[PDB]
């Protein structure tokens, strides 16, 4: 297949085969930092140059099926071609608006789920009272204030812990798959986006903001709570302020050693339901992690 | 009637109207006043201010070398090198007694700093000078260039992933008799020790001058620890920045005014310290690093020494050279400045020809040995810790007089405030302040410098009157489309925006003129404009035809051809959740329909068929993408490599082949690949781990 | 790391882990990585050791105690312990300290953490302690073990809860950025601190690196480590001379003067189009065919005019050849009328190169580049002219100029997207603000100059980005909406670009501008040295005695742009924004210190004037907006007329207007090198007509300011 063929690709050559066996797990995001080529200067006029062309956008070959060649009039929504990496069609931004009038509708209930902060926001502001304004001297004083008030119970790796079982559940590593209690939250949350089509990347980082606690060192001038430094910009100034009231299973493993070629080829972390109460089995865990694991008996 | 605009200060104070002061709001077109004549200028300079300091030669790479440290102290008001370095001792000293435990806390801090960074770390730069290319590169790109050659040269311990092993790498590079780098054919070429030294030695000029990759990680080591040092004093001005500074300017004006009793008189110098790096001199600052280091372990005194040091004998390359041309045959040619230490004084103008003559002596393979001095942007905050020490020197503990002074530094300004009984004290506190920053190596600017009766001044662009601070250090941003996508683009300029509003002091009005400009930028760019106007663009009809069928208007994205309900309110709120409540159900879905065939500074933005990608448009490595094609390929075997940070103990290759056949296995067990797939998996996954084990 | 120890072992592990520490006068904070090791070693022997019984017969049950600790104690009674065991079971005396002690067993189990491979640490072992019945037992963090003779005292069980804590612990240790530290310093048994020496070329380039009189790094150390202060710097003020002092010279309304401008010929016209010279051809309501692109518009914009006549030169570029100068407006005509008779006509029309085309646009003037040493030897061979530019004079045309900008026009140039409604009363306010400089700005000539420069730029930006070296002509085309708000397009004549190879932001692309104007060069010849102008026809203009005909001329000139430049250009608008910040920002100040909003009375008093202008009388005041349209105007300017010598000027003269303001004030402002000061303002002036406007405008607002 494509990604093995790849792999293989990349290691017939020397040092992209040195880099493969030489750098471990550990290491692999410092080398993800090792960039080449340059930055885009002006990337404003290019998006302005690019956006007159016939075909500035890239799609998959997928849109060639709904997405007609053609409107009523006669303008063409996408051309064949392709980006050099993929089958990426090349289409216009009329294309996205000819979805976008008609293309086939679907039922958005996981976007108020996913997006729970940003509606949160929106209900905040549009059921808040504003009082006057006070033109005065500001006396502003520093401390941190919560960006992101997070779950209260949940600490930073712990909800991070959450996200990677909900969004990623066969990369959890040792220490989730070893715990021997699972969160409330985490099954809420797994229930919540059983069947969801958003990207896991954007779902992730959703539950990040939702979750995660942020803190920012931030001058203030009044009300120093989550509510209140969102809406920073609209409640304080150089001389003035506004009076703005807001409106509102797969655990208990213990790892016995490393691959044992006995115990038959490695599972994944799904399938750990299936194993007998201290059957012992060879299992990929975190991020290419296979160790020889049994269940307590 | 003839308008004049600066008139307008007869009424309104300078302070309150000193925007109109301020000529442009962005980088101007011109970026002039650099090359290769200025370089001579400023090393010239520098030697100048040093030159009665001791002359040495330097045994490893021949520099002459300028020491002004402990030379005669200074007879006139020009600008001096010639620090104490008992005085700069018993300043440091001073500081620390003022402030018990600074030191030792900022070295544990520091210690920690060191023993947890990655070598990744030196990719965060701006433009470094590559030494193995000779030439300006960008940080990753130097960087990955630096550890290719050190692995041709049998350095390896950078790749333990902690910078603190690649600085131990550079400090065995320097101790190689040959260093060999390799250009891609093939291209050997071959620097014997001392060439490899004054190479790793070099700050190239086009902050001006940029170091290379060799000192970059002591650098940032040693601004790590001035950070420190400098976020446990009141009288620093960075690295704050904002409303910090406007509250500290406020806290200094009040603890000297208002302490002050009915019979004291206060005054308030704005002063200047422009160009007063040439006059910081490297061993000052190994002398207080040492002074500040001790009672420390000596790995961490070795590393925030060797900063320094390295400093210390510095050279600066001269740049591109000069262009000559001709009038008789219409002529042009360019004259690297490495062939300007050979050739006659004849082509030059007398201004260029007298500074060939004053840089001869200094120049070493294409550099200028530049021993005293320092250049802008590197070693900021231990200036400011220097400058501050001095500051913290005006208690009345320490002058043991009637006067005393206090004020704030920021490493390109400085601000003093003296308080004495009469008009005769305050002269004799500002020739004690002046006098010690001469004895330190400090030189005020008399000609930018200025005092006056405390309740006014200036600090690093911020303008206090009377209580009121005016913030005019930052420019206002570019207000246009960034140029990533729809979503994005209205993401980003909503939250810049709002950004500007908080931290940069934009006001209400301004605000909602910058959010028209915006918005009108962004319907230009993306052809969206309302829809019901009659602007005719290829995407007119499309938008028009979406505007008749759908039923609410205020609902559509602006992206879409609807109208835009953005002001001051709602800046920090998503334009999709914003109409979320406004859209008609079938263009929601629409809209928001996962399946569709787009969607592939921390903005807030919906994933939406908004949100595609665009056309992508288009040394020491052989492949420049290696690292990045090896890291993809990687997320695609694991997906959440791209939210975390992967852990693992296994090589890369072999989690990979694992994942590959566990995949493999699995998709063949549920009837999702035939048996001939399977086996070719299998095959593939069998030569990759014999290409491993060889 | 040390937070990582403390958090990640129960507080028993830490407390004695940090008496062994004390034992041994080893701080934790400093040598985290021992204290690390010596938690974990001491987690893993109470791991083994828990959960182990003796039964009543002999046997192990896992719920008599199994095993016996012996390294969580202090050294004596760790020996005691060990002595009264082998004196009770009667075994061999341990050479070195044992671990714990298995009585099933009855011997003595050595447990040892290894972050290196099990197999080379248990060699290691071998061959340094076991010597003669000591059972061994290593564990790694990646979950390996190794025992003697393959033989494991624990259960399956307890193995793997051990192999399991070790292995969470070393990947929370690697998520924390801790693991590389922790593995790199261990070397056999021990646990090594952090090594980072200075030999070899650094040593000796550090001892090169030092103050006068000391030798080597180490010297000056100790010299540092050992100092204390003694009156150094009292010392050295008491030996530095008097002469070295800042003393402060007192700032009165008698010690400023004047600044000194330059001396020599008037300045000349140096912006890329004419600003209140400029004639336009306007079509009112563009209803015709194919509208909205700037070659049909232009042509339109061309019929409506009748008047044209034989083009001749009237002011002579004292620099050029004026006949390719008439040649390009003759040849510009022809092919106007050649599309116009076509009857057929595409967006873009290229002009054909030519004799005249080539020279205007300085095609192949570049002088070739050559190797420096292959003609080196040539007599005129010299540095590249960089000699001191010639100074000019202030003329009073630039106070024209800025006087014609900052008045009204009779038709809105700016017209600003919709935002929101408006819900706090703060929106309000920026709103009433925005509104009221919006209505005093959409009528300006500063505006029309905006407009003017962003669609120039544009239009030369693009045809350089398509055209790239084809001689493409570009109309000057401006929009605008009348009082009875009927859109209009105005033509103010066209530009032809040249070869358009940018490959950098800074290299030039050479075009040649034709203007329409209604002004006769000939009365201000100085400010038109740049420029050839063409007589190029009659105007007729309606008068008291009816229809006169004045002349139309034609303001040629070849210039030249950049990307940067082009890009500098398009973002004329920004002015906007800063002239309204400006106004907001002093209307801030002035709440500030009224404590309340000040809008109503900036904008709605109608009765406060502020000090604008001079005149034979004296100082002039006007209305808010007229200071609106002002500083609107300086923005405008400021954007056309930008400079180093702009921006010298600014920052010189921002220090001198704030010390007028001190003395101003009674603040008894005092200098040390004003001399300086007023020589730093002054290099600035050279020949720059705007500097040199800005610098006049300084001395008078002296000069009153004084009084
Ligand atoms: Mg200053
Ligand atoms: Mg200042």
């Amino acid at each position: 297949m494509e990604r093995i063929k790849e792999l293989r690709d990349l290691m017939s050559q020397s040092r992209t085969r040195e880099i493969l066996t030489k750098t471990t797990v550990d290491h692999m995001a410092i080398i993800k930092k090792y960039t080449s080529g340059r930055q885009e200067k002006n990337p404003a006029l290019r998006m302005k140059w690019m956006m007159a062309m016939k075909y500035p956008i890239t799609a998959d070959k997928r849109i060639m099926e709904m997405i007609p060649e053609r409107n009523e009039q006669r303008q063409t929504l996408w051309s064949k071609t392709n980006d050099a990496g993929s089958d990426r069609v090349m289409v216009s931004p009329l294309a996205v608006t000819w979805w976008n009038r008609n293309g086939p509708t679907t039922s958005t209930v996981h976007y108020p789920k996913v997006y729970k902060t940003y509606f949160e926001k929106v209900e905040r502001l549009k059921h808040g009272t504003f009082g006057p304004v006070h033109f005065r001297n500001q006396v502003k004083i520093r401390r941190r204030v919560d960006i992101n008030p997070g779950h209260a119970d949940l600490s930073a790796k712990e909800a991070q812990d959450v996200i990677m079982e909900v969004v990623f559940p066969n990369e959890v590593g040792a220490r989730i798959l070893t715990s021997e209690s699972q969160l409330t939250i985490t099954k809420e949350k797994k229930k919540e986006l059983q069947d969801c089509k958003i990207a896991p990347l954007m779902v992730a980082y959703m539950l990040e903001r939702e979750l995660v606690r942020k803190t920012r060192f931030l001058p203030v001038a009044g009300g120093t709570s989550s509510v209140y430094i969102e809406v920073l910009h609209l409640t304080q100034g150089t001389c003035w302020e506004q009076m703005y009231t807001p409106g509102g299973v797969l655990r208990g493993f213990l790892i016995l050693g490393k691959e044992n070629k006995r115990y038959g080829p490695a599972l994944s972390i799904n399938e750990l339901s299936n194993l007998a109460k201290g059957e012992k089995a060879n299992v990929l865990i975190g991020q290419g992690d296979v160790v020889l694991v049994m269940k307590r008996k | 009637m003839d308008v004049n605009p600066t008139l307008l200060f007869l009424k309104v104070p300078v302070q309150n109207a000193i925007s109109t002061t301020f000529p442009y709001t962005g980088d101007p077109p011109y970026s002039h006043g650099t090359g290769t004549g200025y370089t001579m200028d400023t090393v010239n300079r520098t030697h100048k201010y040093s030159e009665k300091g001791k002359w040495t030669t330097n045994t490893e790479t021949g520099a002459p070398q300028l020491n002004p440290i402990d030379g005669p102290l200074p007879e006139d008001n020009e600008p001096s090198g010639y620090a104490q370095t008992d005085c700069v001792l018993e300043a440091m000293a001073f500081l620390e007694e003022s402030h018990p435990g600074i030191f030792e806390n900022s070295c544990l801090e520091t210690m920690e700093i060191v023993q947890q960074t990655r070598v990744d770390k030196l990719t965060q730069g701006r433009q470094t000078y590559d030494w193995t290319l000779n030439r300006n590169q960008p940080a990753a790109t130097a960087l990955a260039n630096t550890i290719e050659v050190f692995r041709s040269n049998g350095l390896t311990a950078n790749e333990s992933g902690r910078l603190i092993d690649f600085l131990k790498d550079v400090m065995d590079s320097m101790d190689k008799e040959e260093m060999e780098i390799t250009t891609h054919g093939k291209k050997k070429q071959r620097l014997n020790k001392r060439s490899y030294l004054i190479r790793a030695l070099t700050l190239n000029t086009m902050a001006i001058a940029t170091p290379g990759m060799q000192i970059r990680g002591f650098v940032y080591f040693v601004e790590a620890l001035a950070r420190s040092i400098c976020e446990k004093l009141e009288q620093s001005g960075l690295p704050v920045g904002g409303n910090e500074k406007k509250a500290k300017l406020a806290n200094v004006v009040r603890k000297m005014m208002t302490n002050s009793q009915d019979t004291e008189l206060s005054f308030t110098i704005t002063g200047d310290n422009t160009k007063w790096n040439e006059n910081q001199n490297p061993r000052m600052f190994l002398a207080m690093i040492t002074y500040i280091t001790r009672n420390q372990p000596e790995w961490f005194r070795n590393v925030l020494s060797i900063a320094p040091i390295m400093f210390s004998n510095k050279m600066a390359r001269l740049g591109k050279g000069y262009m000559f041309e001709s009038k008789s045959m219409k002529l042009r040619t360019q004259v690297p400045a490495e062939m300007l230490a050979n050739i006659d004084l004849k082509y030059f103008n007398k201004s260029t020809r007298e500074k060939i003559e004053k840089i001869r002596p200094l120049l070493i393979d294409g550099t200028a040995s530049l021993s005293p001095g320092m250049m802008m942007g590197m070693f900021n905050m231990l200036s400011t810790v220097l400058g501050v020490s001095i500051l913290n020197l005006g208690q009345k503990k320490y002058t043991k007089t009637t006067y005393w002074w206090d004020g704030l530094q920021s490493s390109d300004d400085f601000a003093l405030i003296v308080n004495a009984p009469n008009h005769e004290g305050i002269q004799a506190g500002v020739d004690r302040f002046y006098r010690t920053c001469k004895l330190v190596g400090i030189n005020m600017s008399k000609k930018k410098s200025y005092i006056n009766r405390t309740g006014t001044f200036e600090f690093t662009s911020f303008f206090y009157r009377y209580g009121f601070v005016a913030n005019f250090s930052m420019e206002l941003p570019s207000f246009g489309v960034s140029g990533i996508n729809e979503s994005a683009d209205m993401s980003v300029g909503v939250t810049v925006i709002k950004n500007n509003m908080i931290n940069n002091d934009l006001g209400p009005a301004t605000a909602q003129m910058a959010l028209q400009l915006f918005i009108k930028d962004y319907r230009y760019t993306y052809r969206c404009h309302r829809g019901d106007t009659q602007i005719q663009t290829r995407r007119a009809f499309e938008l028009g035809k979406l505007w008749e069928q759908t039923r609410s208007k205020a609902g559509l994205l602006v992206s879409d051809g609807g109208p835009n309900l953005y002001n001051i309110r709602n800046l920090h709120i998503p334009e999709v959740c914003l109409k979320w409540e406004l859209m008609d159900e079938d263009y929601q879905g629409r809209l928001c329909n996962p399946m569709n065939p787009f969607v592939s500074m921390e903005y807030d933005a919906v994933a939406t068929t908004h949100s595609w990608i665009p056309k992508r448009n288009r040394g020491i490595l052989e492949d420049e993408q290696m690292y990045q094609k090896c890291c993809n390929l990687f997320e695609k075997f694991f997906p959440s490599s791209s939210y975390r940070r992967p852990v693992g103990i296994s090589s890369m290759v072999e989690a990979m082949v694992s994942r590959a056949r566990i995949d493999a296995r699995i998709d063949f067990e549920s009837g999702r690949i035939k048996k001939e797939e399977f086996a070719e998996i299998m095959k593939i996954c069998s030569t990759i781990e014999e290409l491993r084990r060889q | 790391m040390e937070d990582f120890v403390r958090q990640c072992f129960n507080p028993m592990i830490v407390e004695l882990a940090e008496k062994a520490m004390k034992e041994y006068g080893e701080d934790p904070k400093i040598e985290t990585n021992k204290f690390a090791s010596i938690c974990t070693h001491l987690e893993v022997c109470f791991m083994y050791s828990d959960f182990h019984f003796i039964d009543e017969r002999g046997e192990s049950t896992i719920i008599k105690h199994r095993f016996e600790i012996i390294e969580g104690r202090d050294r004596t009674m760790a020996w005691t312990v060990v002595n009264s065991i082998c004196n009770t079971t009667g075994v061999e005396k341990p050479k070195f300290l044992p671990d714990l002690y298995d009585y099933k067993e009855n011997r003595f189990i050595e447990i040892g953490v290894t972050r290196r491979e099990v197999h080379i640490y248990y060699l290691e072992k071998a061959n340094k302690i076991k010597s003669e019945k000591t059972h061994i037992h290593i564990f790694s963090f990646t979950g390996e073990e190794m025992a003697t003779k393959a033989d494991y005292t624990l259960d399956e069980e307890s193995r793997a809860r051990i192999k399991t804590r070790l292995f969470t612990i070393r990947q929370e240790m690697a998520s924390r950025g801790l693991w590389d530290s922790f593995r790199q310093s261990e070397r056999g048994e021990e646990t090594i601190e952090e090594r980072f020496e200075i030999t070899g070329t650094m040593r000796r380039l550090a001892d090169q690196s030092l103050p006068p009189n000391f030798s080597s790094l180490e010297n000056f150390r100790a010299y540092v480590d050992g100092f204390e202060p003694n009156g150094c710097i009292e010392g050295k003020l008491s030996q530095m001379s008097k002469e070295v002092n800042a003393r402060i010279e007192p700032f009165l309304r008698t010690t400023p003067r004047p600044l000194r401008l330059p001396d020599g010929p008037p300045c000349s016209q140096r912006s890329k189009f004419l600003l209140m010279d400029a004639l336009k051809l306007s079509i009112e309501d563009p209803s015709h065919e194919g509208e909205g692109i700037p070659l049909y518009d232009a042509i339109k914009c061309m019929k409506t005019f009748f008047g044209w006549k034989e083009p001749n030169i009237i002011k002579p570029h004292e620099k050029g050849i004026n006949p390719n100068y008439l040649l390009t407006w003759k040849q510009v005509l022809a092919e106007l009328q050649d599309i116009k008779n076509e009857e057929k006509i595409p967006r873009t029309k290229n002009m054909k190169k030519t004799s005249q085309l080539k020279w205007a646009l300085g095609e192949n003037m570049a002088p070739e580049k050559v190797d420096f040493e292959d003609c080196k030897d040539v007599n005129d061979l010299k540095q590249y002219d960089s000699d001191e530019p010639e100074p000019r004079s202030l003329a009073c045309w630039i106070q024209s100029e800025f006087n014609k900008a900052c008045e009204l026009t009779d038709s809105s140039w700016v017209e600003l997207d919709e935002i929101g409604e408006d819900v706090a009363p703060i929106e309000h306010i920026a709103s009433m603000r925005r509104n009221y400089f919006t209505a005093e700005v959409s009528h300006c000539r500063a505006t029309e100059y905006i407009m003017k420069g962003v669609y120039i730029n544009t239009a030369l930006l693009n045809a350089s980005c398509a055209a790239m070296d084809d001689f493409q002509l570009i109309p000057m085309i401006s929009k605008c909406i009348t009082k009875e708000g009927r859109r209009k397009t105005n033509l103010y004549g066209f530009i032809i670009k040249g070869r358009s190879h940018l490959r950098n932001d800074t290299d030039v692309v050479n075009f040649v501008s034709m203007e329409f104007s209604l002004t006769d060069p000939r009365l201000e010849p100085h400010k038109w040295e740049k420029y050839c102008v063409l007589e190029i026809g009659d105007m007729l203009l309606r008068t008291a005695v009816g229809q006169v005909s004045r002349p139309m001329f034609l303001y040629v000139r070849t210039n030249g742009t950049s990307k940067i430049k082009m890009k500098w250009g398009m973002e004329m608008r920004r002015c906007l924004l800063q002239s309204l910040q400006q106004i907001e920002s002093m209307i801030e100040a002035e709440s500030s210190v009224k404590e309340k909003d000040l809008t109503k009375e900036f904008f709605e008093n109608k009765s406060e004037t502020w000090p604008i202008g001079e005149s034979p009388k004296g100082v002039e005041e006007g209305s808010i907006g007229k200071v609106c349209r002002t500083l609107l105007a300086k923005s405008v300017f400021n954007s056309l007329y930008a400079s180093p010598q702009l921006e010298g000027f600014s920052a010189e003269s921002r220090k001198l207007l704030l010390i007028v303001q001190a003395l101003r004030d009674n603040l008894e402002p005092g200098t040390f090198d004003l001399e300086g000061l007023y020589e730093a303002i002054e290099e600035c002036l050279i020949n720059d007509p705007w500097v040199l406007l800005n610098a006049s405008w300084f001395n008078s607002f002296l000069t009153h300011a004084l009084r």
